[PDB]
């Protein structure tokens, strides 16, 4: 009926949440962005932000 | 405003630079870039003997 038979088929999503962090960007001749650093997972990146 | 050779991205148009001011806009109507720079500055000199 309305509620039991039906076919789904192959696909699958991911879910995420975000988080209030800084960042650390790297934009190029053309302005777009190409690279980033969060300097808020180790060390050696907290050096380079700073 | 001086005409532009700037290329943005179809979205893009403020002219913030290392001290993050304005040399750059798009025509509302027409698209395209206008560099912006004042005409002023300062500084001044008399010599006398
Ligand atoms: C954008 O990048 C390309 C690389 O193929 C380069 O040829 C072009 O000069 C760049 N545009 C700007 C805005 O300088």
């Amino acid at each position: 009926d309305s509620s039991s038979g039906w076919t789904a088929g192959a696909a699958a999503y991911y879910v995420g949440y975000l988080q209030p962090r800084t960042f650390l960007l790297k934009y190029n001749e053309n302005g777009t962005i190409t690279d980033a650093v969060d300097c808020a997972l180790d060390p050696l990146s907290e050096t380079k932000c700073t | 405003l001086t005409e532009s050779n700037k290329k943005f991205l179809p979205f893009q148009q403020f002219g913030r630079d290392i001290d993050d001011t304005t040399d750059a806009v798009r025509d509302p109507q027409t698209l395209e870039i206008l560099d912006i720079t004042p005409c002023s500055f300062g500084g001044v000199s008399v010599i006398t003997p």
